[PDB]
This record gives structure tokens, sequence and C-alpha cells, in this order.
């Protein structure tokens, strides 16, 4: 459970990851194959940002809808 | 906005 003091004491490079494995398995309750894909666009947003969406179901399903958005209109 | 080329997160490296 990630608070923003907990992940902005970690290594830079390791912050990613953990935002990562936290968001890939709820994403896959939403997308089984595109969670991979959708996690790596995510990944890019701001940390800030990222800690919200874990909390708040409503502000991943934006997101998420907007990932998915961008990938119907690229094939 | 987000990038339609970010990588996939997650994926096993394997041969």
């Amino acid at each position: 459970p990630l608070t923003a003091s907990m992940l902005a004491s970690a290594p830079p490079q390791e912050q990613k990851q953990m935002l990562g494995e936290r968001l890939f398995p709820l994403i896959q309750a939403m997308h089984p194959t595109l969670a991979g894909k959708i996690t790596g666009m995510l990944l890019e947003i701001d940390n800030s940002e990222l800690l919200h969406m874990l909390e708040s179901p409503e502000s991943l399903r934006s997101k998420v809808d907007e990932a998915v958005a961008v990938l119907q209109a690229h094939q | 906005e987000l990038n339609p080329n970010a990588e996939v997160w997650g994926a096993p490296v394997l041969h």
C-alpha cells in the first residue's frame, strides 16, 4: 500500500517498477491481454498522478480508457 | 498525452 513518501524515498530507478507491479494487475482485470502495453503507456505519467490512480478506481478507469482510445486509433 | 509506442511493461525475457 503505497504512499508518496515511501515512493519518493526509493531510488528514482526503482520507482516506476514499484508503480508497475501495482498497476499491472489492476489493469489486467479490465484488459487481460493488453495490460502490459497499457501499463507501459501509463508509466510515462507523473508519479503523483499514478499514486492517485492506484487509490481511486474511477481515475484509473479514465486513464485506461484514454490509453485504449489511443491504441484503437493505431490499429 | 499518452504514447502508443510506449514499451510493454512486465514482459518476461526468455528464449
